[PDB]
C-alpha cells in the first residue's frame, strides 16, 4: 500500500494523498501541489478558491505560506 | 504551480 492512512481504496476519501481539504481523488489536473509540505489541494477547495491554476512557479498551502 | 495532474 503506497497510502497506509487509505490504503489506495479509490472509494475512499483520503486527506493525506488526496486533497487535503476534501480528500477527493478527482481533478489531479486541478490539485496544486504544496511546494513545502507536498499536500495536494484543488483550486476550487482553498478559500479563497481559485478559477484556474497559478501560472507563478512556487505554490505554498494555506498551512505552509505566510 | 505543480498539479498532481
Ligand atoms: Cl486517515
Ligand atoms: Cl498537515
Ligand atoms: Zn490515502
Ligand atoms: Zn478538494
Ligand atoms: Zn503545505
Ligand atoms: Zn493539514
Amino acid at each position: 500500500p503506497s497510502c497506509k492512512h487509505c490504503k489506495d481504496d479509490v472509494n475512499r476519501l483520503c486527506r493525506v494523498c488526496a486533497c487535503h481539504l476534501c480528500g477527493g481523488r478527482q481533478d489531479p489536473d486541478k490539485q496544486l501541489m504544496c511546494d513545502e509540505c507536498d499536500m495536494a489541494f484543488h483550486i476550487y477547495c482553498l478559500d479563497p478558491p481559485l478559477s484556474s491554476v497559478p501560472s507563478e512557479d512556487e505554490w505554498y498551502c494555506p498551512e505552509c505560506r505566510n | 504551480a505543480r498539479t498532481k495532474q
